[PDB]
């Protein structure tokens, strides 16, 4: 076995994968200064932990080009990692947030009219809680839409709503790999954005509602690593967001799980077929 | 002592004030006190344009 | 006499200044193509003409380097140009909106503690209301906050704030030039941003006034032609702005003003010294 | 028979389009603020006419959500829109610039010991090709780095390079629709972008062929395809699902418009 | 004797700072979030030492408005900090390297005609070797300005130059403060991009001449504290940039000279002014 | 010259280098972008420091 990690800094979760992995073969740590194509690597699955979603993509998208498969693949990272892509993918078979999706400031105006106020608008890239805004009225949605305008990143140019979920001072983060349910945390806060980059402070969920919905959305794309956000609401959980590069240092701390461990369990599983 | 962000270490810092910048001693992390009543380390946000001398 | 006018494009305004200028001498067209510095310029003066703001505050600083004046000149540009340092220079001479400044996003959030809500959020060296916001509470301050802090330019850090001023769907567009009062239009609209850029619409305004008021907020500057935003409120008339770089297009055909000529004659004063 | 036409700007293309279009049925044309998801909208097949690739790449996912097809597809507005996934692609099955990639500026700083001097450096998903660079040697490199990494857009983390072919001043565009041929020309200039009235039609029967087999790499859809001529022979650089063809229209006389849309109505027929 | 200090971080440069100012009186630390106009400041005088310059430059400009005076002041940082009004000021005064500047991308492609290959691009606003770039020939001077065209900054649309020296693998920084040299370094690099930021090596310079210029370099400005940029030439010495928030914490170390006491003695000196 | 917005033939006349125009049939406005020929574009995009 030669497993292959791909990372941006070396941090307690590459480390943690690093010896997890090592236990079943030869560890090669790839820094993105070691990335170039085409190229000669000889690895058997690559553990991708990029901390750019683009980067991380392209990654993926590469090795494979090598004929080295990928956890997780390009196509998942691609489906689960773009917010309207994924919701898209969820929309049948479990309950997510009321959306709506405009592609220029005038059809979004009418957004409102669909989700009403209050409504959340994010970037369908984005993580770590970044650019969200509650939007409660017109001259709001009027300012947000102003803003977008002028960042001229054309990703910003599609316009992502959902309704603004009233939850309990809290969501929660799930995690599944391979399909097996490895564990959930909750994320506490008395902001409505609940991240832990952004200062959410995490304990463990036992709920088995979410360990029963986790292992459903992580079916609707039926590959990989995920690590799954459900909000708990008056008309029960939903399933907000889906994330292909799972962060799990404190959900693994706070609840014991072997997170490191499942991940690449699943990757040397990956690397037979 | 306080944890290192960067590299997991428990490591004595002094006495700092808020928004401090600190070098860990085992892993050279340049470090940023962002809290003191709880003592928090954090590494830097990016460089600005506009930023320097 | 040879007089310089540097230009981006030659909008109606620039045609209008060349007609005039070509009355009381030799007329040199200068496209952002022509200048190259140092260099040597036989001209008697410069009148600034450069859509982009910040060209045009730079090319002043340049034939000001060569000796030769500008109409406006760069200090002029600069203070005039700049929301804050402009309302710094109104301040004490004449009545303005109840304004604050913060330096990052931590302090800007304290703003609406001095002012109160609705708020009117807009940047430092904007023009043709860009990235105007109106905002109504805590929520709408944040996103406008967050979107600030992720574009790129570093003066979207410089946070400046008025209160909402509830005006009768219009505000007042004058201009003076050299000390003398050469007209006032209403702009109208149904939106609260009342620019003509935006949809404004101008008509004739004739109160003795807004001429006093006017005159005195070019007196606390002391030189240059300077169209000057007024709003009517509860509170009597509040100086909110200054512009360089004047557009009158639709003032001159609403009033009958002749601007472009105006700007020409304090050219013509400036170049004999 | 409903065929939709999303599009930005109602231009020649567009009302082109629309008139070969009203032939097989109704059109409805849809800009950009007519499109809202999820919707309800009657169409058996749209044709994607976005200037925004961004725009046009989620606009044909979301009406294929709706189970409505879409030309191009999303699937191939994103592998032949992208120009790292079109020559991963492309590698395969027909010849193409010697290239590399990299994932951050100390893997580019490499690129030259592999491409030599002079390289291209290009972003991903340019269009425009302002960003283009001929690349003549390390300090330029470390230039165009050092940019690239202030515009703080995560795409230019992606940073592709080419050999820089030696073209004779010119270059050739062609186009395929559905694997049939239906054009290409010359496109000359002084400069070595050559990018598009400079242009004539190109008759070369060995630009329809590798034109066909380029197409074949997608296997489906309608693309604009670029081709170089050099000392070594045709080289594919890229392939454009999004497809500008009013100056080559023109230039050849082929009814580019017709073709997209027969291609639409076959699609919409499943 | 209440000494504002107002700050980012607090680097080195700033503890010794606040060391010293505490000496002579009551020291105020101004954290960005703690800076609010207008307000209600009690201080003699203010230290700026903001990270970013823009920061700086507009939080001294409301401290003067609120008749505290700030070191450096904020005409002196919009001079000193704009690459191109420096030049301009110290071009009667003392060598500098030859320039150019354009106002377009097509008056940029004129300037090897005066300059020569290889030229410096550079932006009128950065700092650390930031944006940098060593332009050779047409292909990499266009590359250049299409960049800077698509960068979303207006300011990287004015476009400044200098001819390439060519340094003995090294620079000079020294300091000037209050008119008195206080110290100088070498700054050596393998690469033509010397700053510590990325990062040079400090050794001492004794050199009388650096120290000559370097006072005649100041007088150009008349005022403050100045770190100053230096390059040795087959002509002899020219100056290149003037700093007006200075780092030194190398120049410090390696000099054994009191840069920190210096600027804080200059801001009683300013206080009692 | 043809008007880049409608497609038409259209009357000038006296005009200068980046002077911007309106096109008598469609109304777009337009820059004269070359008089090597005469050649017409559409507005530049609005940067983010343009106006008065
Ligand atoms: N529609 C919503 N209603 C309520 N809270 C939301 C909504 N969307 C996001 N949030 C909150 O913000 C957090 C971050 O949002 P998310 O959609 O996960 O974006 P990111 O990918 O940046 O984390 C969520 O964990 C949740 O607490
Ligand atoms: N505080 C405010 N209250 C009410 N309306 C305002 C306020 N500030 C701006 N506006 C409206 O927006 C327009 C543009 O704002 P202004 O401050 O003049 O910026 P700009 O330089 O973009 O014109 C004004 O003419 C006015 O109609
Ligand atoms: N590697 C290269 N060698 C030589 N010329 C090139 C190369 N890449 C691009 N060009 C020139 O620049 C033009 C535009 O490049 P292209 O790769 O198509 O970018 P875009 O997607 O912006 O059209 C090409 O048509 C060709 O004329
Ligand atoms: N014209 C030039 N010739 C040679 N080296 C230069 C030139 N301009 C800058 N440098 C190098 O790059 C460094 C940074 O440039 P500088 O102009 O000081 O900008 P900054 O404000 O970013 O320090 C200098 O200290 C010097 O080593
Ligand atoms: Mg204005
Ligand atoms: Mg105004
Ligand atoms: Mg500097
Ligand atoms: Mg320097
Ligand atoms: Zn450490
Ligand atoms: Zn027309």
């Amino acid at each position: 076995m030669r497993i292959g990690i791909t990372y941006t800094v070396l941090r307690r979760e590459e480390m943690a994968i690093k010896e997890r992995a090592g236990e079943f073969g030869e560890v090669v740590m790839l820094h993105e200064d070691d990335l170039l194509f085409p190229g000669n690597y000889d690895l058997d699955v690559v553990i991708i932990r990029n901390v750019s979603h683009f980067k991380a993509l392209y990654t993926a998208r590469l090795f494979e080009s090598e004929g080295i498969p990928t956890v997780n693949s390009s196509r998942l990272i691609f489906e689960a990692g773009d917010k309207l892509f994924a919701t898209l993918r969820l929309a049948g078979k479990v309950p997510v947030p009321e959306w709506k999706a405009a592609l220029s400031e005038g059809g979004a105006l009418r957004v409102p009219d669909s989700l009403g106020y209050p409504l959340v608008s994010k970037p369908v890239f984005g993580s770590w809680g970044r650019l969200l805004a509650k939007v409660n009225d017109r001259d709001s949605l009027e300012a947000v839409l102003e803003h977008r305008k002028w960042m001229k990143n054309p990703l910003y140019g599609i316009h992502y709503f959902q309704e603004f979920v009233e939850k309990p001072g809290r969501d929660i983060r799930s995690y599944v790999i391979g399909g097996e349910f490895v564990g959930a945390i909750y994320r506490y806060s008395n902001h409505w954005i609940t991240n832990t980059a952004r200062g959410g402070k995490a304990e463990p969920c036992s709920d088995p509602e979410v360990e029963e919905l986790s292992v459903k959305a992580w079916e609707a794309f039926g590959e990989g690593a995920l690590a799954i956000d459900i909000f708990e609401s008056e008309k029960g959980l939903l399933v907000n967001e889906v994330n292909p590069n799972m962060e799990f240092k404190n959900a693994a701390r706070v609840t014991g799980a072997d997170m490191a461990g499942k991940l690449v369990e699943y990757a040397v599983e990956v690397a037979k077929t | 002592m306080v944890e290192c962000p960067v590299c997991g270490s428990e490591i004595e810092i002094g006495e700092v004030e808020l928004h401090q910048i600190v070098e860990c001693p085992v892993c050279g992390a340049e470090l940023e006190v962002v809290s003191l009543e709880p003592l928090t380390l954090e590494e830097l946000p990016e460089v600005e344009e506009d930023w320097g001398e």
